[PDB]
């Protein structure tokens, strides 16, 4: 890799290779954790959010990137954050 | 520019070019029924002999989902800034004279396609 | 080489061809089974039940 | 009769030790192959970024093919030359080649150094899949 | 020479299946028939062919192919020998159930990892004790049969060493691995 | 730690504090704002950098990265990467908060 | 070229920078310059190989690998040559 | 290269960028409106054939538009009038004086593209110049001293055979 990386970039590229290693984030703000969570897949987001609940209200806009990739024909209705819509449609489609 | 097929409305057939010398202008007339219509564009027919220099408009964004296509992270998307993009050569019969690479952004909801 | 599934029958082959340049333009014809000559494709579409272009 | 009865005393064989080269020769062959693959990648990058100038009498794809085949033929020739230069006077492949009895320097080159480019109908291996020679490669892979 | 050929060892020629379960599933998995659509919807949609019969169009072909592969991998409605090809550039999905298609089993790769784990190998080491067989490995979604038309859309790792590769793996989107 | 500033001491509420080249801690964002604070010229030379809530091995990696990055930026070399352990990256990422890099 | 050793005395670690050949008590001198450590307080231990009584850095324990900016080589320290060897 | 251009067959198709068909009953007011100035300099069927030629093909064949125009006039004998200018290489063709003239101009445009020769010999598709480095196809001469001296001289190859014309 003929690239120079600062500490932010080093940590987030390593963590962008091993998202699966994250169990509990500790106390990192989402604004720091914004890159590694955008290159991610919704099951891993469910795992992260159900181990690290305090992130939930921060990550909802992230779910939109998933929703328009998995349910591109859809839009949220009112009183529907993107996480709960994605889980409702995901379980409805599996059923 | 190209000329397309203009269709009749009475029988939905093809309109053929014709002239009127009383008005001395150009009209597309239907010769199945008796419909006539004044023609907007004067160009009746055009050759595009060397107008194959463009291939970007035939590319679709769905090729971002092709797993057999080469992916690069050294050509970021201009429209949305996504780091990753697929690249490929042209698949036309006009690609015998060019190994030119075309790039498609692999981010969903963007689908931006460019060249070099 | 069209052959109906769920049955054992011979395959009927249809040839939708285009004439060469060497002719005002190059035209599309259809060689149908049990038809001696080539048929223009628009005639086949009209005989299918679609008269409008 | 006389030569066949002297060969009872002298003897002639071929073994797996006649297919071995020196470690320095193997390093030279690997270096030549690496350099030639780098050259092919550089020609690929020149053609991909539209920096490849066509030669007179040929189109761009055929000039690219000529350049790539020139690089790979130079690779095969240099690796083969190193292969024959490694050979001792006791080497039996070399004995049968310089006697003219059997084999050539191309055979020694393919046994010891590099088999070389595979050709079908005078060109490289065709894209029998959609723009792939095999499904183990990526599409539009023009590398060696 | 060349005209008389021989099978490879793990090559299997498909025996044929009825298209009816796949056709029913496509009918109520959001595919609209050809009889009920205006032609203006065909330009942006994906044509769906079942044994070469154009039966309809689909607006979301990627999740449809994901669903079809999930059905075939768990030996649901789609049986294992059915070939499903997405011509992505030409916007077509061709499903073949007929006989005579020569195919071979390939290990399934998801995110540069084999779905074959040590638990499958350990279960197969006692084939005549666990009653674990090759068919259980097919039903597990670990291996799947790919024919020549589908092989032209897969991305094969020659070995799992192609998967466990560093920053330039030459491909990060391997879909299958040679056994 | 000595006021002749080529060694600077820095503490993370742990026993294992660390003292590092200031010239090889030059790539810190926050060395320009809490050693180069409201006024330079012997604010820096105090060398009590009393950070909090960082485990010892984490900032050992961080300041070893400081020396690493200082001598591998603008030098003849530009390629090499930084081999962090995967778990500690999390808490190292909080160090990514502190140092503005 | 470089050198990378964590001069590790339990809870106090010194950083150094030097080249592939330097007398090993010049390390004590460069500790002495800022940390005010007399040579009695600078009993550097061994490496994994035994330490250098010949007093240069290109002698046993130190290779071209131990000058690693990726991760250095560490060993304990005792700030007394003969009396006591204090850890923590 | 001059001889190679004089031997290789050059149709109008090799040098034409595009041909378009227009309804222009009044050349005083050109509908395309990019050719207004030189047509008004010159100034008839209302049908117009506008031929745009590529720059590079018209340069490396060493063709000038007057040669194409006189080739038109020799080919049809003033059955049709062709004006031209450039400073885009623009030709404009009309047919002076039940098979309406649009399909007749269709047909003569097909004749333009296929059955007209600008320069060269008809049966020769491509000519490959080369300077031979071997003595098999060189010009061996006997010098004044009396040696056999090989002279490297440029020789041409063809892809068709029209030996007598060549
Ligand atoms: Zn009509
Ligand atoms: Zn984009």
């Amino acid at each position: 890799l003929p690239k120079m990386m600062t500490l932010h970039q080093q940590c987030i590229r390593v963590l962008k290779n091993n998202i699966d290693s994250i169990f509990e984030v500790g106390g990192v703000p989402y604004s720091v954790l914004e890159p590694v969570l955008e290159r991610c897949t919704p099951d891993q987001l469910y795992r992260i959010e159900e181990y690290n609940h305090v992130l939930i209200e921060e990550t909802d806009q992230l779910w939109k990137v998933h929703c328009h990739r998995d349910f591109k024909e859809e839009r949220p209705e009112e009183y529907e954050s993107w996480r709960e819509m994605y889980l409702r449609l995901q379980d409805a489609r599996e059923q | 520019g190209f000329v397309g097929i203009r269709f009749c409305q009475e029988c939905n057939n093809m309109l053929y070019p014709k002239e009127d010398k009383e008005n001395r202008i150009l009209l597309y007339a239907c010769r199945n029924c008796d419909y006539q219509q004044e023609a907007d564009n004067s160009c009746i027919y055009v050759n595009k002999i060397t107008h194959e220099v463009d291939e970007l408009t035939q590319i679709i964004a769905d090729v971002s989902q092709d797993p057999t296509l080469p992916r690069t992270e050294d050509h970021p998307c201009q429209k949305c800034g996504h780091k990753e993009a697929v690249f490929f050569q042209s698949h036309s019969a006009r690609a015998e004279d060019a190994m030119r690479l075309y790039y498609v952004c692999t981010a969903p909801h963007c689908g931006h396609r460019w060249t070099e | 080489r069209s052959c109906l599934e769920n049955s054992s029958r011979p395959t009927s082959t249809i040839w939708v061809s285009m004439l060469a340049r060497g002719a005002i333009g190059q035209r599309i014809v259809a060689t149908l089974p049990y038809i001696k000559q080539e048929v223009p494709i628009i005639i086949v579409f009209r005989a299918l039940g679609f008269v409008s272009d | 009769t006389v030569i066949n009865n002297w060969l009872l005393i002298e003897g002639h064989t071929i073994g797996i030790g006649d297919s071995i080269a020196d470690s320095k020769t193997y390093q030279d062959i690997q270096n030549t192959i690496k350099k030639a693959k780098q050259d092919v990648i550089e020609v690929i990058e020149k053609a991909h970024n539209n920096e490849l100038e066509p030669t007179p009498g040929n189109t761009l794809r055929q000039t690219f093919e000529n350049q790539v085949n020139r690089i790979l033929n130079d690779a095969r020739d240099k690796t083969g030359s190193s292969a024959q230069k490694s050979l001792s006077e006791y080497n039996n492949f070399k004995s049968m080649v310089v006697s003219g009895a059997k084999g050539s320097k191309i055979n020694i080159s393919q046994v010891i150094a590099v088999v070389g480019q595979q050709n079908v109908e005078g060109k490289r291996i065709p894209f029998g899949f959609k723009h792939r020679t095999l499904p183990h490669f990526i599409k539009d892979d023009y590398g060696p | 020479v060349g005209l008389v050929k021989n099978l490879a060892l793990m090559a299997y020629i498909s025996v044929g299946s009825q298209p009816s379960p796949i056709l029913e599933f496509l009918e109520e998995w959001s595919m609209e028939n050809l009889e009920e659509i205006s032609p203006a919807a065909i330009a942006d949609a994906t044509k769906i062919f079942v044994n070469g019969c154009w039966v309809g169009i689909h607006k979301d072909p990627e999740q449809l192919m994901n669903t079809l592969r999930k059905l075939r991998r768990q030996m649901d409605i789609i049986v294992s020998e059915v070939s499903m090809i997405r011509d992505i550039r030409e916007r077509e999905i061709r499903i073949y159930t007929d006989a005579g298609r020569i195919c071979r089993p390939l290990l399934i790769v998801e995110k540069q990892k084999l779905l074959l784990k040590k638990r499958h190998i350990d279960q197969l080491k006692e084939r005549e004790y666990n009653n674990y067989s090759w068919q259980d490995l097919v039903a597990s979604g670990v291996v799947e049969y790919i024919d020549t038309l589908e092989e032209e859309t897969v991305m094969l790792a020659m070995t799992p060493d192609d998967l466990q590769e560093k920053e330039v793996a030459y491909c990060s989107t391997y879909t299958h691995c040679e056994i | 730690e000595g006021p002749d500033a080529m060694y600077v001491k820095l503490i993370s509420s742990d026993g294992h504090e660390f003292i590092v080249k200031r010239e090889h801690a030059l790539t810190s964002g926050t060395i320009k704002a809490m050693l180069s604070g409201p006024g330079q010229f012997a604010e820096n030379e105090t060398n009590e950098v009393n950070f909090r809530e960082i485990p010892s091995h984490v900032l050992s990696k961080v300041c070893m990265y400081f020396t690493y990055k200082v001598r591998y930026t603008n030098s003849s070399t530009e390629i090499p990467e930084f081999p962090i352990a995967p778990e500690i990256a999390l808490e190292l990422l909080m160090a990514a908060n502190f140092l503005d890099c | 070229m470089d050198v990378f050793l964590m001069i590790r005395r339990h809870k106090t670690t010194i950083f150094t920078d030097a080249k592939e050949s330097s007398t090993v008590f010049e390390l004590k001198r460069i500790v002495e310059g800022i940390l005010k450590r007399p040579p009695d307080e600078q009993r550097l231990y061994k490496d994994d190989q035994l330490l250098d009584d010949g007093k240069t850095l290109g002698e046993c324990g130190f290779t071209s690998q131990t000058a690693r900016p990726q991760a250095p080589a560490t060993v304990g320290l005792a700030f007394r040559a003969d009396d006591t060897f204090e850890a923590l | 290269k001059d001889i190679l251009c004089r031997l290789e067959h050059t149709t109008l198709r090799k040098v034409t960028a595009n041909t378009a068909i227009y309804y222009d009953p009044n050349p005083q007011s050109t509908v395309v409106a990019e050719d207004q100035e030189w047509v008004n300099v010159y100034y008839i069927s209302p049908w117009l054939l506008r031929v745009e030629l590529d720059r590079k093909h018209m340069t490396d064949r060493k063709l000038t538009m007057e040669q194409i125009a006189e080739k038109i006039n020799a080919g049809f004998g003033d059955d049709l009038n062709c004006i031209f200018n450039d400073d885009k290489l623009v030709l404009r063709i009309r047919i002076m004086n039940k098979m309406d003239d649009d399909v007749f101009l269709r047909c003569i445009e097909s004749n333009m593209l296929t059955d007209m020769t600008l320069q060269g010999i008809e049966q020769i598709s491509k000519v490959y110049m080369h300077l031979p480095q071997t003595d098999n196809k060189k010009k061996i001469i006997i010098t004044e001293d009396g040696e056999f001296k090989a002279l490297q001289e440029w020789i041409l190859e063809t892809d068709g055979v029209s030996l007598m014309r060549v």
